[PDB]
């Protein structure tokens, strides 16, 4: 006798990493890198109309 | 892992034949209809 089991193929997928400028949305937002939030208190803008 | 796992081996050989394919959106699709073609006088019901 002869009995065997058979691992016939094996599949993957990718985690597609999506790029957040590389996306419609990215003009709604001046996205800026600021390292240094962590150190501030606070922000304000003023706004002269 | 960018693994190359699956499958990459050694392109198969290419043939033309009869068919029909049809534009349904960007996903482009075949039409076989499987009564006149191998069904023709069988006595087994199509499907």
């Amino acid at each position: 006798d002869v009995e065997f089991d058979a691992l016939l193929g094996s599949y993957c997928n990718t985690l597609s990493l999506v790029r957040f400028l590389e996306l419609g949305l990215s003009v709604a937002c001046v996205c800026t890198k600021f390292p240094e939030l962590a150190y501030m208190n606070e922000g304000r803008v003023q706004f002269e109309v | 892992n960018r693994e190359t796992l699956d499958e990459l081996e050694s392109a198969p050989q290419t043939t033309r034949v009869r068919a029909d394919l049809v534009a349904i959106g960007d996903r482009l699709v075949f039409l076989e209809a499987l009564e006149k073609r191998i069904y023709a006088a069988t006595n087994v019901p199509y499907p």
